[PDB]
């Protein structure tokens, strides 16, 4: 039951890899879908 | 649905296409299973003649199947003018009618009884016509004869389904379009046991037929104006049963006898049976 965890070496984390490429959230994409009933705003954003 | 432009930027004949949508065709951008939106269970696309081929292949390669294709020009045309049927006219055969007045009633009858549909001279019935104008037959009785005549059966009842024939009958005998599923049901049952003749008889016999143009008045379109005990949806149905003037109930046209009123529409107005 050591529960040695530890910081580890590389310490890259989730964020660092993508910041290295420089995607800065271009690679992750949230799709936008239109609806038959939609606010004009929702159309605008589209 | 209304289509806004009949032809595309480069000249082409735009065609509405209606398909039953499938999850592959359109899918939400959600985790979990792909689902096409519910409202677009039936989906209408408007496409130039050129892309049609490729558009449809793809729809059918997916689970989609094509409900119908209509030219956009025929579509996005006004609802038919109700001018003539808004106030029908009315034709009354007086006792001791002059030779001309009898002729008018006959012509009017053939119109409403057989719809726009043309009746050839050979088709026309001398004996029945003979009896009116000597007396002895009511306009109502003439009506009966005409429905009983083979001409009518060949057109309306023999080609189309009995579901078709009942509304077809309603319109001819009464202006009205059918209200509710129940009426359609009732008539079919009557046909099974009693046979054709009794069903025909019931419409003419019915009090509604008596209450408006009961005797010696050729039937006129009660539909397209408000009537007692008529569901609002019936009015809309009338527009489906009646397309324009010069538009007829034709066994002649391709797949000639079909349903003007979709069964779901009837169910909307009333259900219970
Ligand atoms: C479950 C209680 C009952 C049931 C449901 C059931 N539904 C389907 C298929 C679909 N149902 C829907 C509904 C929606 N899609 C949406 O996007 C939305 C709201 C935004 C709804 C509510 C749709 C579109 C489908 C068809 C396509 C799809 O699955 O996305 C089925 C299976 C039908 C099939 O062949 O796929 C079933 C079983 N049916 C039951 O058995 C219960 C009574």
């Amino acid at each position: 039951y050591s529960a040695f965890v530890r910081p580890a070496d590389q310490a890259t984390a989730d964020g660092a890899a993508q910041t290295k490429l420089g995607i800065t959230a271009i690679a992750p994409d949230q799709g936008v879908e239109l609806r038959p009933n939609f606010t004009e705003a929702d159309v605008i954003t589209v | 649905m209304n289509v806004l432009t009949t032809s595309s930027q480069r000249g082409g004949k735009l065609f509405k296409v209606t398909m039953t949508l499938s999850p592959a065709l359109s899918h939400h951008p959600w985790p979990s299973l792909d689902t096409y939106e519910p409202s677009q269970n039936s989906y209408s696309v408007v496409v130039p003649l050129d892309r049609l081929l490729a558009e449809m292949t793809y729809i059918k390669n997916k689970g989609g199947r094509v409900l119908d294709i209509s030219p956009a020009d025929l579509e996005a045309l006004g609802p038919p003018d109700i001018s003539s049927v808004a106030i029908p006219l009315k034709v009354e055969l007086w006792a001791k009618a002059d030779v001309s007045d009898v002729q008018a009633a006959i012509v009017a009858a053939y119109k409403q009884i057989f719809g726009n549909t043309y009746v050839l001279e050979s088709e026309r019935l001398t004996s029945a016509e003979s009896l009116l104008r000597n007396g002895s037959i009511s306009v109502r009785e003439f009506v009966r004869l005409l429905a009983k005549s083979e001409l009518y059966k060949e057109r309306f009842f023999f080609c189309t389904s009995n579901n078709r024939f009942t509304e077809l009958n309603f319109k001819h005998f009464l202006g009205r379009a059918p209200y509710n599923q129940s009426e359609i049901a009732a008539h079919l049952d009557r046909y099974q046991t009693f046979g054709y003749d009794a069903e025909i008889d019931s419409y003419i016999d019915s009090d509604e037929y008596i209450q408006a143009f009961g005797e010696n008045v050729v039937p006129y379109y009660r539909g397209f104006k408000s009537q007692s005990g008529q569901t609002v949806e019936s009015f809309n149905r009338m527009f489906k049963l009646y397309r324009g003037d010069a538009g007829s109930d034709t066994n002649l046209n391709l797949q000639g006898q079909k349903r003007r009123v979709d069964p779901k529409n009837l169910l909307r107005s009333g259900r219970g049976i």
